[PDB]
């Protein structure tokens, strides 16, 4: 969402130029402020079954 | 010597190269592969035996019970392929498997079993592949394409500089197992070797070398060379090391060897090695940059002065020197060649020993959990060296050993320490410049699956599913009376095979357009499918042709469009390895002599040899004639001496596929034109009457025979009886198989429907009392001609503009081609009327139809079905069906209407089956299927009695033909030795199975043949009984359907504008005019040109093959017309023999030879009559006719050598200036017809959820006016055009009806309202928590 | 367009750009340097007659070719 | 009941399967239909041959209204049955309804707004749509199986938007750049080039014709040849004024075809417009100056007359293509021997350590490119001229009437590079990586390639086709 588009293989040189870039930057700040905090709490979970 | 069906018409053959390996059976892939699968492997390693041995013997919970696999067999099917296609099922066989259950008591684990039980349980049905490599899965005929997937083994690949900014390439090596974890090594941009285990977190690569219980001294012993200094400060020297830019100058013995600063060179290396310089001296400062090699301690305290892999500085030099240290070992870490990588990796490497390394591995694999010594060691050993969790298969170990360049093709299945250390050395060597990466599209990394292996995998999946249930059921109770029939239900074993053969990307409808299309579709390799790459992730990687494709995959043939290079076709002589890797044959070359025997080489072996070219001239003793012969070594082609060459191509054709081997003069076409020409030859629908190519190659007979379209003899003999439906052959007595009756019958496949609605129909070729030999074709299949592949017709084409009528790619066809019905194709299509039971009652196939007024019901018989023989048009009622319904309260004025006319309501819809629009054929056939509940109607009992009489007549007629043949053979047995030759015919034929004869083994023969005819009688009887049972038994129709009536409309499509003709050289077009024959160009003899073409197409599209073919067809037709003139004036066979034999030996040293001198005088008249239309000509693919032989063959006729004659205009009759090229090009009607495309719609059906017009021509749909068309409309000002394309013509349900009412009212105005798409959008936003609304206007 | 004519244009551009890159790498017209810019050695006469305007002897040239083979 | 997620409200709106993407703009539309386009070279720029069956389906409500208006059908049901039987008066009603009623022709990749144009339907037999030749450039449509979708404007306002706005005779200039988009393509330019192209000694040399009528009457009776330099009396009208159009007559030196073609050119155009060979750019500039002088009506008329005369005199040209038309130069094997000697010498020097490996690779790639240039130059200088005699009797060189060359040089189709591959040598071939295989194709297509060279060419061929197949996917991003 940042967004950086986590892939499996490296993109081609043209796929960088052609790939539209969206969308800064409020979601940029929100995403970064979540990621900076996620590393601290380890027990965090989302499944209702695990809870 | 010529085959008897070959002397009928001998194709003259250029192609001077003599043929050594004759073309294989083109369908060897499918048939061999499915042979290995369903077949009794005694030493089970293939097919079903391997899967059964892999799941069994199942052993019960605590070993109380054991389910043991005894054997299998395939029960014979219920219906054959024709009956399967009619009835509509998969033609398969039951897999009856004899199993065994043994149960154990206490104190006898392996001890004596309390009891065992034998039983043959039935586990699913496997579909049976027909004699052509095709399956019948749901009545339709599938083909399972071969797959092309990466193999297990070690792969060395780099990012080629894309990843890092500097560009520095980063090489990785991946050990992909068959099953297990993916060990991978890869460089860091700092050139540190890392290792990741399953695409997990990166660890230092030497962490795993410590995990394999090495230390740093051992690692540096493995990866480096020890530059040993001694003691002062003397250096032992390996002169090869200092290649050079040289640090210290060089000196020994004090005089000089080299002065400092200047780069070290090969001359000075020569000087050092020549003067035998072992020990030189370097200063105390040059040793300051090297790296220590091993441990070094002080004896005084036993203290470590320096470990291994530790930087060596002047202080430590002094400290060792004072310790009496004479020896020092340093890493030979050059910068260019012997790069230091393990040194830096051991720097970054935090661990030190096997314990801490194993702990690191454990933390990476199973993270967060507190590790132990034992748990870490167990995880690591279970990674790669426990046999039940890591398997390099036989292929995997072959490729792993061969890729590391070892000579042990066979080996273990688990890794080892050495299999990792060799991988790491090869990685580092690729990084040092010695060695290259692997190519991914290299065909030594990819192997092929086929039906046998994919189906075997699905069967193993089913077997594991069985093993679950059987283990648990032997867990509970294990009680006696529980047998191996209750534990195994056939549904989930057969489920995977059914799902695969029906629902898979590789099970796909065979393309039956013509025989060539089937032959190519079966010899097809696919990179897609479950197990290979996907279309989204491919590349850019494997679309490309690769040098290892020579002889293995056709570089020409592949689809253009969404997947180029993802679907290649197998080459002509390509084969599959033992392991599954493609390979190709080469004639071995001993010293200079080109030996005859041939070895098959795969892309792995084929590199390191030197392989001559197939077009390399040779002496008669097998020597080469050129000193430097052009051959391709590992990747490139250069001139090698004749001594060096090891192998030679088996033929000139061996690089192409069977599709692209049928293009004459393929060498003269741009490669993409060849691609298009092959792909379009796949699409040529068969014309009404076949016509062999005047300019072929000699591949046509092979493609026609090796496909299942033409009925070929099995044994020679005489044609006892011919017919439009059957051929009876009385075998030569040499081939009788003494128990047999003698004669064998071929029943032709008459007008039947292929997958593309074309007509498959076999025509007899032979005639009564004419010999045949085994392998001769009896029945010409669809689009073959006297045994040869004949796709289209050879037309008298002219190349010239002609009035803008062949303008872009158009074609200008003469009316004469439309008259001769040259491109008229019979199409066949089946229309189904399903009567089900609706929730208000069942629907009837009655003829008492609603309102339709006794004319539409004229065709229908009493039961409501059309007659077999009627010619319907679009709209006629094939099957009249009336459906129940409710009242529905007809509005007033409809109430008033029916009250004034008293025409009370029907209550029953007229949902009947009427012919689709635009088709007009004859109803050639009608099949009926009544469920066992529904009784039957008159037409059903009629068709059943007709099929009954046909089945009985077929069985009896076969049996009596066979009885007469067997009585002939018995009478030939009764000619001597207990002989009756003149009274043998006296007593009746039935008083001959009781005939007397002397006491020999030949009265035994008479009694044997008699009791064998008795066998014929009784088995004919059971045949009749089973046939009547099948014909009479009710059908297993889908749930709810009372009965299905299937009409088969046979249409005859004629050539018309908008149809797409096409040549074999990528020249495709579209008929634009059908010119009257007196409007076409003619020559000075009165002969119109059949088709006119644009000369502009040829220069830009560099396919001059169509020009050379037009010239050669002019020559061939000139020869043939000269023959026709002689044959029509009744010139004697002196004249015919002379001229035909003069034309059959033309060209420089052609391989073929014919001598009409050794020819019966009647076999030259037959041959002449077949050469009277034109002399067929062959031109092998890279071997064919040179242009000078075209010119000669033109001089043989009275045609001009130039190939250009002068033409006159049809309408005016004044000669075209600058003569034009007219010859015979062989055109093909592609299956892109103008009435399969022309679609239109004013107002029809509308989709349910989104109220738009339906999509497609079958739904009578509308046209997709999309986003770009909307931009085009906005770029004009057409605001109203857009508002009505979006509102009234699409989606505005209340404005479309008002527009219709207005248009019929003659008031062209729209009140558009609002689209239903936006209403649905508003409701769908409102059904979220958003409240969206339309404000006050 | 025909779908092979555009393919022709693509192939033409590809081969031409490759050909001209490998041509520009030659730099035939040049300066008589007479001595290596890496080791100062005498660039032998034949190498300056073959390639007018060399800057490296064959040893330093092949060295540089190895590195530029890998990358960077 | 699958492996895939369920679709939800947010999914019901978003995504290309959502409402906005392809249900709010891209919709299926009624009163429409597609077929397979053919040439129909007799039409004018404003019409398209509509098949009678598509026309009878699309215009159904209009026809029903007509039959019930004229009394030919009592009610709409009776009219429905009439046009279902396809009686004899439904055809007259079709002619009347269609008379001035444009149809929008649209081809699938609408890259610009010229991928939609209103045409007047001309009813034809068969089932193929007949599309004007000069419109294919706008549509990017060749006649090798492409298809077109026809839509029917339904309102008076949409009829007037098609007629007034999108009619094919209104859009003739590229909206990206005002050059006319009605440039004649390949049979047309080859016709106009063959006719407007003199040779040294044809029939009737140096007659003084009285004017273009007499030159045409002379040519058509066959007394003079289409390129026979004559003095002809030409009256050209020049608006050199406040738009006054003064006439001026003179005696020009032109071929007979130059003057035969002058008969079609409108008034305001000078005479130097047709007095040269008239390849491709000459014709485009001819239309352009006609547009800058005279406007749109004379330019549409001129474009149609140009297409008609180009097709007519190209058919009379008889311009075929033979095998003897690929004149391989005789100095081809000499040049290849010299280049082969140069690569052998460079390989000998490399073996003696005088060069490196990559250095010698560069050298040999350069040697082969240079020899390829010499062969291409030699073949084109052999092909681009021919000898001929003559008034006084001596040989005299003129531009070649070779057919492959005439097609490459008229601009009609082809160019000296494809000509080089046809008769010159093929050259060096690439790989997909962009590297260049240093074993050239010393063969052409008039000769053959052997199995190895035909394999080597496949590399670049498959690379180019794989790219063109994927560029087609995202053609309009
Ligand atoms: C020539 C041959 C005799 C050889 C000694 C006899 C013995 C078996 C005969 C055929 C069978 O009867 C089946 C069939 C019956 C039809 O009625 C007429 C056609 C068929 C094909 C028959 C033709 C002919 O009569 C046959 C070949
Ligand atoms: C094939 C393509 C036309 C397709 C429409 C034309 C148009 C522009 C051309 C390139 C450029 O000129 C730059 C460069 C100039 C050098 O001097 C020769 C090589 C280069 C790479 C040219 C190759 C090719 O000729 C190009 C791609
Ligand atoms: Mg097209
Ligand atoms: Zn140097």
């Amino acid at each position: 969402d940042m967004g950086i588009q986590v892939m499996e293989e490296a993109p081609d040189a043209d796929d960088l130029m052609l790939a539209e870039n969206t969308a800064d930057e409020d979601a940029a700040e929100a995403a970064a402020q979540v990621l900076s905090s996620v590393e601290s709490e380890i027990g965090r979970t989302t499944d209702p079954v695990r809870m | 010597v010529y085959s008897y069906t070959e002397k009928k018409r001998i194709r003259k053959d250029f192609g001077k190269r003599p043929q050594v390996l004759d073309v294989p059976y083109l369908l060897s892939i499918q048939l061999d592969s499915f042979q290995k699968f369903i077949e009794q492997d005694p030493e089970g390693q293939y097919g079903l035996e391997a899967a059964f041995r892999s799941v069994f013997p199942i052993q019960s919970y605590s070993g109380n019970s054991e389910l043991q696999y005894v054997s299998y067999r395939l029960g014979e099917p219920v219906f054959d392929v024709q009956e399967c296609q009619i009835r509509g099922v998969t033609y398969s066989a039951p897999l009856r498997v004899k199993l065994r259950l043994v149960i154990y008591e206490r104190e006898a684990p392996e001890g004596t079993v309390k009891d065992i039980k034998e039983q043959e349980v039935y586990m699913g049905e496997i579909p049976l592949m027909t004699d052509n490599g095709t399956f019948v899965i749901n009545g339709t005929e599938r083909v399972i394409v071969s797959q092309l997937h990466r193999s297990p083994g070690v792969f060395f690949d780099s990012d080629k500089g894309k990843t890092h900014s500097s560009g520095k390439v980063l090489y990785n090596a991946r050990i992909i197992p068959y099953r297990g974890s993916w060990l991978d090594f890869e460089f860091d941009p700092k050139d540190n070797l890392f290792v990741r285990i399953d695409r997990r977190r990166k660890l230092p690569a030497t962490i795993i070398l410590r995990a394999l219980n090495y230390t740093t001294e051992q690692i540096l012993d493995l990866f480096f060379e020890k530059v040993i200094f001694e003691i002062k400060l003397q250096m032992e020297l390996v002169p090869e090391r200092l290649r050079g830019t040289a640090s210290f100058d060089i000196e020994a013995n004090g005089k000089v060897y080299v002065e400092k600063g200047r780069r070290i060179t090969a001359r000075h290396i020569r000087q050092l090695e020549k003067d035998d310089v072992k020990l030189i001296e370097v200063p105390v400062e040059y040793i300051a940059g090297k790296v220590v090699a091993k441990d070094y301690i002080d004896e005084s305290t036993g203290e470590l002065i320096c470990a291994a892999n530790m930087e060596l500085s002047l202080d430590l030099l002094a400290k060792l020197s004072q310790s009496g240290h004479k020896r020092i070992e340093t890493l030979f870490t050059n910068d260019l060649d012997h790069g230091p990588y393990i040194s830096e990796t051991l720097r970054v490497d935090p661990t030190n020993d096997r314990l801490s390394a194993l702990v690191e591995i454990y933390r990476m694999m199973r993270p967060g959990e507190p590790p132990t010594r034992e748990a870490a060691e167990s995880l690591f050993e279970n990674l790669f060296f426990s046999e039940d969790r890591y398997d390099l298969s036989a292929v995997g170990r072959m490729k792993f050993n061969r890729s590391l360049l070892r000579e042990e093709i066979e080996g273990s299945g688990i890794l080892s320490k050495d299999d990792i250390i060799d991988v790491m050395k090869k990685l580092i060597d690729i990084r040092n410049g010695k060695g290259e990466v692997d190519d991914i599209d290299h065909l030594g990394n990819r192997r092929i699956r086929s039906v046998g292996e994919m189906a075997e995998n699905q069967f193993r999946v089913g077997l594991v599913r069985v093993e679950r249930a059987v283990k648990e059921r032997l867990s509970l109770g294990d009680l006696d009376t529980l047998m191996p029939q209750d534990m195994i239900n056939a549904k989930p074993i057969s489920a995977a095979v059914k799902e695969f053969f029906g629902s898979s990307q590789l099970s796909q409808f065979m393309d039956q357009n013509n025989p060539l299309s089937e032959i190519t579709h079966k010899r097809r390799i696919s990179a897609l499918g479950p197990g290979g790459l996907t279309r989204e992730r491919a590349g850019f990687e494997v679309r490309d042709v690769h040098p290892t494709h020579y002889g293995r995959v056709c570089p020409i043939e592949t689809p253009e469009g969404p997947n180029i290079g993802l679907i290649n076709s197998l080459s002509v002589y390509a084969q599959t390895n033992e392991y599954g890797f493609l390979e190709t044959p080469y004639r071995k070359v001993t010293d200079g002599v080109v030996t005859d025997e041939i070895h098959y080489l795969s892309a792995i072996e084929e590199g390191n040899y030197v392989i001559a070219q197939a077009n390399s001239n040779l002496d008669e003793e097998g020597h080469f004639v050129e000193d430097l012969v052009t051959c391709r070594s590992k990747g490139e082609s250069s001139l090698f001496s004749r001594d060096q060459v090891d192998y030679m191509d088996v033929s000139t054709q061996q690089v192409v596929s069977v599709g692209a081997s049928l293009i004459p003069f393929l060498e003269h076409d741009d490669a993409n034109r060849a691609l298009m020409g092959a792909n379009m030859q796949r699409q040529a629908v068969p014309t009404l009457r076949a016509d062999k190519p005047l300019v072929g190659t000699g591949m046509e007979r092979a493609v026609a025979v090796d496909s299942g379209v033409t009925a070929v003899a099995k044994r020679g003999g005489v044609v006892q009886y011919v017919d439009a439906s059957r051929i009876v052959i009385k075998v030569n007595e040499d081939e009788m198989y003494p128990g047999e009756a003698g004669i064998d019958i071929y029943n032709l496949t008459k007008y039947t429907r292929s997958n593309q609605n074309t007509c498959i129909n076999q025509m007899p070729c032979v005639s009564l009392g004419e010999p045949v030999e085994r392998g001769d074709v009896l029945a010409d299949g669809p689009s073959t001609d006297l045994g040869e592949l004949a796709l289209g017709q050879n037309m008298r084409v002219a190349f010239m503009p002609w009035n803008g009528y062949n303008f872009e790619d158009s074609i200008l066809v003469s009316e004469r081609v439309v008259q001769e019905d040259r491109f008229t194709t019979i199409h066949i299509q089946e229309l189904a009327c399903v009567s089900r039971d609706t929730k208000l009652g069942p629907e009837e196939i009655t003829a008492d139809i609603p309102n339709v007024g006794e004319a539409a019901l004229s065709k229908l018989d009493e039961s409501g079905i059309v007659y077999i023989g009627a010619e319907v048009t679009g709209g006629d009622i094939l099957v009249g069906k009336v459906t129940p319904k409710g009242e529905t309260q007809l509005t007033p004025e409809e109430k008033l209407l029916r009250a004034i006319f008293g025409e009370k309501a029907s209550d029953v819809k007229d949902s009947s089956l009427r012919v689709p629009n635009g088709v007009s054929g004859t109803v050639i056939d009608v099949q009926v299927f009544t469920r066992d509940g529904v009784e039957k109607d008159k037409r059903a009992l009629e068709i059943e009695e007709m099929q009954l009489k046909q089945a009985k007549k077929d069985l009896s007629e076969e049996l009596q033909i066979l009885e007469a043949g067997l009585f002939s053979r018995i009478r030939a047995v009764l000619v001597a030795g207990g002989v009756e030759a003149e009274k043998l015919d006296k007593l009746p034929r039935d008083r001959w199975l009781e005939l007397g004869l002397t006491d020999e083994e030949k009265q035994n023969q008479l009694e044997q043949l008699a009791e064998q005819y008795d066998e014929l009688k009784h088995e004919f009887e059971k045949k009749l009984e089973a046939k009547r049972r099948k014909i009479t038994q009710g059908d297993d129709l889908a749930p709810g359907v009372l009965k299905i009536v299937k009409v088969y409309l046979a249409v005859k499509r004629r050539i018309q504008p908008g149809d797409k003709m096409a040549g074999r050289h990528g020249n495709k077009g579209v008929i634009s005019k059908i010119n009257p024959i007196e409007d076409m160009p003619y020559d000075e003899n009165g002969t119109p040109v059949d088709i006119v073409l644009n000369p502009l197409g040829v220069p830009s599209r560099m396919n001059i093959g169509q020009i050379l073919e037009t010239h050669l067809g002019m020559a061939a037709k000139g020869i043939g017309d000269k023959i026709n003139a002689m044959l029509k004036q009744q010139q004697e066979v002196a004249k015919l023999r002379e001229f035909i034999q003069r034309a059959y030996d033309l060209g420089a040293d052609v391989r073929q030879k014919v001598d009409l001198s050794t020819f019966s005088d009647e076999e030259v008249m037959r041959l002449a009559e077949n050469l009277r239309k034109g002399m067929p000509i062959a031109t092998p693919v890279f071997d064919g006719a040179k242009e000078a032989e075209i010119k000669e063959l033109l001089k043989l006729g009275d045609l001009p050598t130039s190939g250009q004659i002068r033409l006159y205009d049809g309408r005016t009759g004044e000669q075209f200036e600058r003569p034009v090229t007219v010859g015979y090009m062989y055109m093909l009607k592609l299956n892109h017809l103008v009435d399969d495309k022309m679609h239109a719609r004013s107002t029809g059906s509308y989709s349910l959820v989104t109220q738009q017009p339906l999509g497609g021509k079958a739904q009578f749909g509308g046209q997709r006016f999309g986003e770009m068309e909307v931009w085009a409309l906005e770029a004009y000002g057409a605001a109203y055009t857009l508002q009505e394309m979006l509102t009234v013509k699409s989606d505005d349900v209340n404005g479309r009806t008002k527009m219709y009412k207005n248009i019929v009212d003659g008031n062209h105005q729209m009140e558009p309202g609002m689209p239903e798409s936006f209403n649905v959008l508003l409701k769908e936003i409102r059904s979220l928590g958003i409240n969206i609304e339309l404000e006050d206007e | 367009s025909d779908e092979a004519d555009e393919a022709y244009s693509v192939t033409e551009q590809l081969t031409m750009t490759g050909i001209n890159r490998i041509r520009q790498k030659i730099n035939a017209h040049g300066i008589p340097v007479y001595l290596c810019e890496a080791c100062g050695n005498p660039i032998p006469e034949a190498r300056r007659k073959i390639f007018p305007g060399v800057t490296l002897c064959v040893e330093c040239q092949a060295y540089q070719e190895r590195q530029r083979k890998h990358y960077a | 009941s699958n492996k895939r997620p369920l679709k939800s409200l947010a999914d019901m709106i978003k995504g290309k399967q959502g409402r906005f993407r392809q249900n709010l703009l891209g919709k299926r539309v009624d009163y429409s239909g597609r077929s397979v386009i053919t040439v129909g070279p007799y039409l004018r720029l404003h019409q398209c041959g509509l098949p009678k069956k598509m026309a009878l389906e699309l215009f159904k409500p209009f026809i029903y209204g007509k039959l019930e208006l004229r009394g030919l059908a009592t009610t709409i049901k009776a009219a429905k049955k009439m046009v279902e039987r396809e009686e004899a008066v439904v055809w007259d009603i079709l002619d009347e309804v269609i008379r001035e009623h444009p149809v929008l022709l649209n081809r699938a990749p609408t890259l610009h707004r010229l991928g939609i144009q209103a045409f007047e339907p001309v009813l034809i037999e068969g089932k193929a749509i007949q599309l004007h030749p000069l419109v294919c450039a706008a549509y990017n449509a060749d006649f090798d199986g492409d298809q077109m979708a026809v839509h029917v404007p339904l309102t008076l306002e949409a009829q007037l938007e098609a007629r007034a706005l999108m009619m094919s005779t209104n859009n003739i200039l590229s909206p990206a750049n005002g050059e006319p988009i009605i440039v004649p393509s390949q049979d047309v330019v080859l016709g106009l080039y063959y006719m407007t192209r003199d040779c040294v000694n044809a029939k009737g040399e140096g007659m003084v014709l009285t004017g273009p009528k007499e030159a045409e009457r002379l040519y058509r009776s066959g007394l003079a040849s289409l390129h026979a330099r004559v003095k002809v009396r030409i009256t050209e009208y020049e608006k050199d004024a406040n738009g006054e159009l003064v006439a001026k007559t003179s005696l020009k030196d032109t071929t007979v075809g130059r003057a035969i073609l002058w008969m079609i050119v409108p008034k305001g155009l000078p005479y130097s417009i047709v007095n040269q060979a008239l390849g491709k750019k000459a014709i485009s500039k001819m239309l352009n100056t006609c547009y800058r002088i005279l406007g749109l009506k004379p330019t549409v008329i001129f474009a149609d007359q140009i297409m008609y005369t180009g097709f007519a005199y190209a058919a009379r040209s008889g311009a075929s293509v033979g095998i003897d038309d690929m004149v391989i130069p005789e100095k081809k094997h000499e040049i290849i021997s010299e280049a082969e000697a140069e690569v052998a010498e460079i390989q000998e020097q490399f073996q003696s350590g005088l060069v490196t490996a990559g250095e010698r690779y560069n050298k040999v790639i350069d040697i082969w490119a240079a020899a390829n240039d010499r062969v291409s130059k030699a073949m084109m200088d052999n092909l681009q001229t021919e000898t001929v005699i003559n008034r006084d009797g001596q040989e005299e060189k003129q531009v070649s009437f070779n057919s492959i060359y005439m097609m490459a040089d008229s601009g009609a189709r082809g160019s000296a590079a494809q000509i080089r591959q046809l008769a010159g040598m093929r050259g060096l071939m690439a790989k997909p990586d962009g590297s260049i295989i240093e074993t050239p194709i010393t063969a052409n297509f008039r000769e053959g390639l052997n199995v190895l060279q035909y394999f080597i060419s496949t590399h670049g061929a498959r690379k180019g086709l794989a790219d063109t197949a994927l560029k087609t996917a995202n053609s309009g991003y």
